[PDB]
């Protein structure tokens, strides 16, 4: 069922209980984490937070503790799979899910009594009715309708894709409690952030929940502050901006950003060795003196910086970046420390996917939670290192597949492989960098190329797991184009390729267009695709 | 003695805060308190307003002595002073970290305030660093420190008590 | 005595047992009130609700109270784990209705500390020791607390006349007049008598 | 921990399981049922609850009768400061903010 | 409206009461409004784009009302969030005839008010559905509700020398319709204009003029005006004044924030909330006499609500009418002790004309302590009288 109200019918409830907190291994699980954990704090509800980031992990974890807890609170997993079926639990036990992935399975929304989500029903849902889903001439008739059964399914279950964020919700029933902290806005704004980053919602849906956001940001504001007397230096002052698309600019140099950014670098092909010089054409038409767009931005000239994102701006339009500029906001505490949210949301990213073999990705998530608070900055600092180093590494390997031709058309789809021990594959192992790395990958091929057929292909991207058990993991990635939906249908055809191949493919993690497979199953999984896309 | 136990100590000052909830009297051990109104002042102790703080229930109130002007005033009489000043507090130090760093959002000024007094903590300490050295020097019996805080004197005085512990008995070492 | 006082003079006691050199006279009196009020007060919570606003301030409060109550008791202990031998003789040698500086628990573990100390000394090495040398005295090893040890204090009721004792010189002896809510610096030998009777706090 | 009690003498072990039971002995009598336990509350108390995460991958620990919390690697609990005190000081729990 | 501050301020209350504060600001950032509650179990925080400019404003345990001037384009709209509502719809939004302009509102249980430009006062349901209309007496000042009652002032004429003539009309909207004053001229100090108007919590009228004078109705007195408190006389110094958010007369309190040489408090930083006890304006109130009978009609002076509830079928506990009689029983005896050890026992029949005669039975001990003879016998006679009426 879906939670009408989420004060009464879902924390009401659990205030009085102790709850189990499941939580999935993304920035906008980590800020919903957050919130919800500084609520339960505020109201000393005995909770135990449990990462995860796999249907294994999550089953071993449930199976380990479902004795002691009955409330249970998964964060960004379980929506779109039966959780009944998965996790076979007690029916006195309550499943809270809030989980941005859609379509919810057909099981969880019709669930009264132990499946409950806490998920906004204005969202984008297209639930089939009940009688369509659940229960001679009669036979026949059944028959019909078990064929209107399966057609509709799979028109409902073919493409996967992301509601309204987890941190958002979250800081809605934060503010429906009147206990919202400026710190809760701000996981809030991450939490969008790390959606809008990733790309998994569209650019309007992005910009409708920055306007939500706004009105929150300046009633925040305007709680303790006006015009004419101010607040202490030290207090968190969250402000919107319409600011620059180039990622850490304010913690680089300008050069290196417009190096290692999506947009720039794929507009540029900085791959290329023809790339710098369009980069020079770009920089001498702001202006610009090289010196100074070398120099780390915090010591570059203030004259320079005066007027910076409007010089970008009317350079980027008639170099023909159409949207240089974004909306979104930014926070300063302190004198020196500002941040971008899509700062933060970089360097938790990049503590969270770190690939240091030190202990666990338990470690790496319990580094980057910990990071998302101000008592720990010098953990975001760390991460924003790491996130220099993982963008770097980024553009190395799109450098690399480019020039030597990796990414190759293959009817329906392109394809793409990273071999093993080649620069930097240990980085793009973890499945969540990889799709990064494709999603990047992508956008530089498409601006690359000058076959306007294959501008319009989606991608299929491909990286080792684990050599001792011969395995990779694999991606799909839906067509990069300007007015795409971000809905992809790689879940189910992944699922059906791999059972009409009977091949071994391990489908632990959260999103169905990412996958394990036994390496040797690929050349046959790969033909089911190219058979059943067609 | 630590630091922390000299804030233990100093959290049993009185504050008053503005609740957000209702609540009758609650007869504590050491005193009774309340009733908590909405939106009305009550006076506290301020662990009890530090914790109300930190769980949202309320909004802090200032003490009368954290004010600019009063600050800037105690301020130049301090350093116009060779002796210590009486202090507006005898916990003012732990106060104004504890109200500024849970509620500067509520006190208008703290950086103002916060500056004044490290102004006053720098002269109180510099003054008590002549007055061990003069102790020192002089060879002394005894001193008198009549207007410092627990804070100023925990914070040097265990060294200073040691040393003069070794200049007794040095120069009391020919008793026969 | 209204149990808010009570307080008080625990914290009181706390002070001054944290900064006397010796072990200060025992306070049975207060131990017991406050345990008993702790007792009392987590009964109450006991028959009190759960998710309850007065229930965790209250809850708060006797964190506070059981705090001092322990690092006090604490504090007492170390002072007779450090000065057994001493406290056990003064026990010994107290004239009948003078204060003791032990209540029957603490001396009950002093002398359980003391034979176990002596055990441990004797089985180790003071039985394989030469037959005249197998004894030694802990009243003459362990040494004895340091009443000439300086102190800051902050007096409660006036005093006049308090000698200062500067050195083995008497000639330079002098005398002085502790005003109410005066701040001195001083030897704990020369305030002895005004710290156990309450005329000051050590600080 | 059996790497520190290696280093002691047999008789050490002895006098330290008599002081272990004479201040035991000593807790007990503080009071007229179940005494005071002063090796606790070794700092001064900040808040009534508190936030821990497991350093050992451990065993159940007993929260209060039939609850209990697993105490498995980077599991993170918020419970209360005085049942988390002990394992805190023992290292087996890292209190955090 | 009562609780505000001036229009012209780029970030000033709307309204300041009981319930919370409503805040309304325009700057380059937003144009807004923040509603806010001082409990905050009866509503969350609510924040509100101002593309309408709303200007006046009320706050209720049930809803928030909102309204604006006409201007070319659109009329003047009365706008009302009933979060307390059970259905989803909680908004609804009205829009007045043309070339019509809203210039008070206020808010009541179950009902909503509106004073327009036309001398016309509109009453609507707390759903927004329209109940009766009627025209004013004048233009008004302002307006206030609580429970059934409707409290009304406006300009009964033109004053001279510094005055300002002012007429109240006070409706009851219940079960039976009322006025308990219909166009009764309203007291003021001499100069002064009207600060500020509304009820008690226990749901008596009261207002409070420009010389800081809080006066309220007297039930027990023939719903003449009774003066409680003078506000200059409580201030740290006379320049400065007191500016009234709430009374309470059990307890009795006086709920008012302190201003520092001005008016109205400023928006920032946020106000504190003072409490001033009420004073009768009694003379030689500093004898033990004056003491006495000002608290004793303080005290029945307020205690009236127990009666107006009562009356009304409001529900009561029976303890507040046991204390009050009690508090002025035993105060009374203690002024007749003094009173008959003053040997004015005609006084004292005076004094204890006001009592039940078991109580006068007490003080008929008392005068018989002592032998005050006389005195014993005439309050002996006067409870005689009071049985036989009794």
């Amino acid at each position: 069922m879906f939670v009408s109200d989420f004060r009464k019918e879902f924390y009401e409830v659990v205030q009085s209980q102790r709850v189990l907190l499941f939580v999935a291994s993304d920035v906008d699980a980590l800020c919903a984490c957050k919130i919800l954990q500084a609520l339960f704090q505020c109201d000393h509800v005995q909770y135990t937070l449990v990462p995860v980031s796999g249907w294994q992990e999550l089953e071993t974890a449930f199976l380990e503790h479902k004795e002691q807890f009955h409330y249970f609170i998964l964060i960004n997993c379980g929506a779109n799979v039966d959780l009944l079926d998965i996790l076979q639990p007690d029916e006195d036990t309550i499943f809270f899910v809030c989980d941005t992935h859609r379509p919810v399975n057909v099981v969880n929304v019709y669930n009264d009594t132990q499946i409950k989500l806490l998920i906004k029903q204005d969202d984008d849902l297209e639930v089939p009715a009940y009688e369509d889903i659940f229960r001679t001439m009669r036979r026949r008739q059944r028959r019909e309708w078990e064929a209107r059964r399966r057609d509709i399914l799979f028109d409902y279950e073919q493409y996967e894709y992301h509601g309204t964020s987890s941190a958002m919700v979250m800081f809605e029933l934060a503010w429906m409690l009147s206990k919202d902290l400026n710190d809760m806005l701000w996981w809030a704004i991450v939490g969008l952030t790390d959606q809008w980053v990733q790309d998994k919602i569209t650019q309007m849906k992005y910009v409708t929940d920055v306007g939500v956001l706004q009105r929150h940001v300046s009633r925040h504001n305007h709680r303790n502050e006006d015009e004419e007397n101010t607040l202490s230096v030290d207090c968190t002052r969250i402000s919107f901006e319409y600011d620059l698309r180039l990622v850490l600019y304010q913690h680089w140099s300008l050069h290196d950003s417009l190096c290692n950014t999506s947009y720039t670098a794929a507009r540029f092909k900085l791959w290329s060795v023809h790339g710098q010089k369009r980069l020079q054409e770009f920089l001498a038409d702001m202006g610009l003196p090289l010196k100074q767009v070398k120099q780390k931005f915090q010591a570059m000239d203030i004259s320079l910086k005066e007027n910076l994102r409007e010089m970008i701006e009317e350079s980027a339009n008639k170099f023909g970046m159409k949207d240089m500029r974004v909306q979104t906001f930014s926070i300063h505490f302190g004198f020196k420390h500002k941040f971008l949210a899509s700062d933060v949301v970089f360097a938790t990213m990049s503590l969270m996917e770190s690939p240091e073999k030190d202990g666990s990705g338990t470690d790496h998530f319990i580094q980057a939670l910990d990071s998302l608070s101000r008592s720990n900055l010098d953990k975001l600092y760390h991460g924003l290192e790491l996130a220099k180093k993982q963008l770097r590494a980024t553009q190395q390997t799109i450098a690399s597949c480019l020039c030597t031709n990796l990414v190759i058309s293959q009817g329906p789809f392109l394809y793409c492989s990273l071999m093993e021990g080649t620069p930097d594959v240990m980085l793009f192992s973890r499945p969540a960098s990889l799709s990064l790395l494709s999603k990047h990958l992508l956008k530089s091929f498409v601006c690359s190329t000058k076959n306007r057929r294959c501008k319009l292909l989606p991608l299929v991207m491909a990286a080792p797991l684990s050599m001792e058990h011969g395995t990779v993991t694999v991606v799909g990635i839906p067509p990069e184009t300007d007015s795409s939906d971000r809905k992809n249908f790689f879940g189910r055809a992944f699922e059906k390729a791999a059972e009409s191949t009977s091949s071994r493919m391990l489908h632990n993690h959260f999103d169905l267009s990412v996958i394990e497979l036994k390496a040797e199953d690929r050349s046959k999984f790969l033909d089911a695709l190219i058979s059943l896309l067609s | 003695m630590d630091a922390a136990e000299v804030e233990f100590l100093a959290e049993k000052e009185l504050v008053t805060i503005i609740p957000n909830f209702s609540l009758d009297k609650i007869y504590l051990i050491g005193g009774d308190l309340g009733p908590f109104n909405p939106g009305l002042p009550v006076e506290v102790p301020l662990w009890l307003a530090i914790n109300l703080k930190q769980r949202q229930k309320c909004r802090l109130l200032p003490p009368e002595w954290m004010d600019v002007e009063k600050l800037e005033k105690m301020r130049d009489h301090e350093r116009k002073e060779e002796t210590f000043t009486p202090m507006p507090s005898p916990y003012y130090m732990e106060l104004t970290k504890l109200l500024l760093n849970h509620a500067s959002d509520n006190i208008p000024k703290a950086d103002e305030i916060r500056t004044l007094v490290k102004d006053m903590w720098d002269t109180r300490i510099a003054k008590l660093r002549v007055s061990a050295d003069s102790f020192v020097r002089q060879q002394e019996a005894h001193a008198k420190l009549d207007n410092l805080t627990l804070m100023e004197i925990n914070t040097s005085g265990t060294f200073l008590t040691q040393a003069l512990n070794h200049m007794y008995k040095l120069r009391t070492n020919l008793q026969p | 005595l209204t149990p808010a006082e009570l307080i008080e003079r625990l914290e009181q006691a706390w002070m001054n047992e944290k900064f006397a050199p010796e072990l200060l006279e025992s306070k049975p009196e207060i131990v017991e009130c406050v345990m008993e009020q702790l007792e009392h007060m987590e009964e109450n919570l006991r028959r009190a609700k759960r998710e309850d606003l007065k229930v965790s301030i209250h809850q708060m409060e006797m964190e506070r109270i059981r705090y001092v109550l322990s690092s006090y008791l604490r504090c007492r202990l170390m002072k007779i784990e450090k000065f057994f031998p001493h406290v056990l003789e003064k026990e010994k040698t107290r004239p009948e209705g003078e204060p003791s500086s032990l209540s029957p628990e603490e001396l009950a573990f002093a002398r359980e500390f003391m034979a176990n100390t002596e055990s441990y000394l004797k089985n180790v090495a003071l039985k394989h020791m030469p037959p005249n040398l197998q004894k030694v005295d802990l009243f003459r090893a362990v040494p004895k607390p340091d009443l000439d040890s300086y102190v800051f204090l902050r007096v409660r009721e006036r005093q006049e006349n308090i000698l200062v004792e500067p050195d083995t010189d008497e000639q330079r002896d002098y005398v002085i007049d502790l005003e109410k809510g005066s701040q001195h610096l001083i030897r704990y030998k020369t305030i002895a008598p005004l710290v156990a009777s309450g005329a000051v706090q050590l600080i | 921990p059996n790497a520190l009690r290696f280093h002691m003498a047999a008789e050490e072990m002895e006098w330290f399981n008599n002081y272990k039971r004479s201040l035991a002995t000593y807790m007990r009598s503080l009071g007229g049922d179940e005494g005071l336990d002063i090796t606790q509350d070794m700092k001064p108390p900040k808040s009534l609850y508190i936030e821990v995460r497991c350093l050992k991958d451990y065993g159940e620990f007993e929260v209060d009768d039939g609850t209990s919390v697993l105490l498995k690697k980077n599991s993170q609990h918020f419970l209360p400061r005085w049942k988390c005190e002990q394992l805190i000081r023992q290292g087996v729990l890292e209190h955090i903010l | 409206q009562s609780g505000s501050t001036p229009l012209h301020l780029t970030h000033r209350f709307m309204v300041w009461n009981s319930i919370g504060i409503i805040r309304c600001y325009n700057d380059e950032q937003d144009n807004a409004i923040d509603v806010e509650f001082h409990d905050t179990s009866i509503h969350h925080a609510t924040h509100l784009s101002n593309t309408l400019n709303y200007t006046i404003a009320d706050l209720s345990h049930e809803a928030i009302l909102l309204a604006c001037e006409s201007t070319d384009e659109l009329a003047s709209k009365l706008h009302c969030l009933h979060f307390s509502s059970w259905d989803s719809s909680k908004e609804w939004i009205i829009d007045l005839p043309q070339n019509e302009d809203i210039e008070a509102i206020c808010l009541g249980q179950g009902w909503a008010a509106a004073a327009t430009s036309a001398l016309l006062l509109r009453l609507f349901t707390i759903g927004g559905v329209q109940k009766e209309v009627f025209s004013l007496a004048g233009p008004v000042v302002s307006m206030a509700g609580h429970g059934e009652q409707l409290f009304i002032v406006y300009h009964r004429g033109t004053g001279f020398d510094g005055d300002q003539c002012l007429g109240v009309q006070l409706l009851e909207l219940g079960k039976k319709k009322k006025q308990i004053l219909h166009g009764d001229p309203l007291p003021l100090t001499r100069k002064s204009y009207l600060a500020w108007i509304g009820f008690s919590a226990e749901g008596t009228p009261c207002y409070v003029d420009s010389e800081g004078i809080v006066r309220m109705l007297n039930r027990g007195l023939g719903n003449t005006w009774t003066p409680i408190c003078n506000t200059r006389e409580h201030c740290k110094g006379k320049s400065d004044h007191y500016w009234v958010v709430g009374i309470h007369e059990n307890p009795q309190q006086l709920r008012c924030i302190p201003c520092k040489g001005s008016r109205f408090p400023p928006t920032l930083p946020r106000p504190a909330v003072a409490i001033l006890s009420f004073k009768l304006p009694y003379c030689q109130i500093a004898t033990e006499k004056g003491q006495m009978e000002e608290q004793f009609w303080r005290s029945v002076i307020f205690h009236n609500h127990l009666d107006y509830l009562a009356k009304n079928g409001y529900e009561y506990e029976e303890s507040t009418k046991n204390q009050a009689t009690k508090e002025q029983q035993e105060l009374l005896m203690k002024m007749l002790a003094l009173s008959c050890k003053l040997e004015r026992e005609f006084r004292c029949v005076e004094l204890a004309d006001l009592m039940t005669q078991n109580a006068v039975n007490l003080a008929i001990k008392y005068a018989s302590r002592s032998r005050k003879l006389i005195l014993a016998q005439k309050l002996s006679e006067l409870a005689v009288e009071k049985a036989a009426e009794l």
